[PDB]
């Protein structure tokens, strides 16, 4: 109503973008510590079971 | 003055619609990264050098 | 995203606009002070007839 007192959508969006960033983050931090692209099975699984077997 | 009182009903079906629209667009958004990620996975199935337990 | 904008749109439905209240609150406490001076001032009528007599 862009005077609602109840609520806001812009703090909403803000929030969501935020999430964004912070799981882009997780990811990149993960692959710093591993030292790999493809660690874990959720990464990619067909590369990360051809290098298992590889 | 009955007719702003109908254009105050009109405001809310307006909202409404762009309610419904918001839904479809996250919707949307989401079906399409699906997309491009399938595309990828397509793509990388398509190579004839690969062993028969990647495919 | 999906609960978010459920909210959001309850909101938008039902949410109201404080600054037009301010404005018609201001308005109402100076009509009803002259309502209440005008309603005193009609109120003394019929008054004069004592002089009559």
């Amino acid at each position: 109503a862009l005077n609602s007192i109840n609520t806001n959508a812009g703090a909403m969006i803000a929030l969501q973008n935020l999430n964004g960033t912070n799981s882009e983050l997780t990811t990149v931090q993960q692959r710093i510590n591993t030292g790999k692209k493809i660690a874990s099975a959720k990464d990619n699984g067909a590369i990360w079971a051809t290098a298992k077997n590889q | 003055s009955a007719t702003a009182a109908s254009m105050n009903a009109v405001k809310d079906s307006l909202q409404r619609g762009q309610s419904t629209i918001d839904v479809a667009l996250a919707a949307g958004d989401t079906i399409t990264d699906l997309l491009g990620k399938m595309k990828e996975k397509a793509l990388a199935a398509s190579d004839t050098s690969l062993n028969t337990a990647s495919f | 995203k999906l609960q978010d904008s459920l909210d959001a749109g309850v909101g938008n439905l039902v949410d109201a606009d404080l600054a037009k209240e301010s404005a018609k609150l201001q308005s109402l406490q100076t009509k009803q002070q002259l309502g209440v001076q005008a309603l005193s001032i009609a109120n003394q009528s019929s008054s004069s007839i004592l002089s009559l007599f």
